[PDB]
């Protein structure tokens, strides 16, 4: 019929967002041709936190609060800061082979891609909230910083 | 909603479930519940040393959704609070972890 789907289901059921918002929301990003996580992103239907949880549930990834980790464990500097920019995503932490990247992004696998081969590393993603991601990266990156040049 | 509950049997159990990489630390705790990151959450808490149940109020940092990509549990990652409480807890878990600290094994979260 018209179900309200995926990520505007979702925030309708969070509460996020709101029936007429998630079907209009739904419909238009429908008739623009445009993937509706990315829809509601550029849109501003909801906050960013919100549709990270929306996105976590939907696609199935899990979604870490990084204003609660321990700055001096994150692991910045295995990626260069051209792929940084390049993806918009913020590398976390690394526990044996594997490096968790946080991405604000559900469907983003370039990003995963350019990152594992350039650190041969396993690569996990993880979401952050966009906002999180672009303040976090810069606060770890002043960290990082103090540790020399 | 109410108050959740983890027991962990040993040592590996135990490795899989706390999150150094937390400020302050932290615990995973499977559930099928539902929760928001920043949730204030209340978990009674077993650890595999003995059968006290460790008070631990604390806050939502992680979650893994039900039917998560891969064979990950579905749960919420739970900030210790930053007082002896909190941080009795945390040192508990660093001891009980000794020798376990440097492995590369997977955990529930990283």
């Amino acid at each position: 019929s018209h179900m309200i789907t995926g990520i505007a289901r979702r925030l309708v059921q969070d509460g996020a967002v709101e029936e007429a918002v998630a079907r209009s929301a739904m419909d238009q990003a429908s008739a623009a041709k445009v993937p509706l996580p990315q829809w509601f992103a550029e849109k501003k239907l909801v906050t960013a936190s919100q549709l990270a949880a929306a996105n976590a549930v939907e696609f199935g990834m899990s979604l870490l609060d990084v204003s609660a980790f321990d700055a001096s464990q994150n692991a910045v500097k295995l990626v260069s800061e051209e792929l940084l920019q390049k993806h918009q995503v913020l590398p976390l932490f690394k526990r044996g082979n594997r490096l968790f990247v946080g991405v604000s992004n559900p469907t983003q696998t370039r990003a995963l891609d350019d990152i594992k081969f350039h650190t041969n590393l396993v690569v996990e993603p993880i979401l952050v909230d966009e906002d999180q991601i672009r303040r976090t990266l810069e606060q770890w990156q002043a960290s990082n910083a103090a540790l020399g040049s | 909603q109410g108050i959740l509950s983890l027991a962990l049997k040993d040592k590996p159990a135990l490795y899989s479930a706390y999150m150094p990489f937390v400020k302050g630390g932290g615990i995973f705790v499977p559930t099928p519940k539902r929760y928001m990151l920043g949730d204030e959450v209340f978990l009674l808490l077993t650890l595999p040393d003995s059968s006290e149940r460790l008070p631990v109020a604390g806050k939502v940092i992680w979650t893994t959704p039900a039917g998560a990509q891969g064979n990950r549990a579905a749960g919420i990652g739970v900030q210790f609070p930053d007082g002896p409480e909190g941080e009795a807890v945390r040192n508990k878990i660093e001891t009980l972890l000794a020798g376990l600290t440097t492995s590369d094994k997977p955990t529930h979260t990283m």
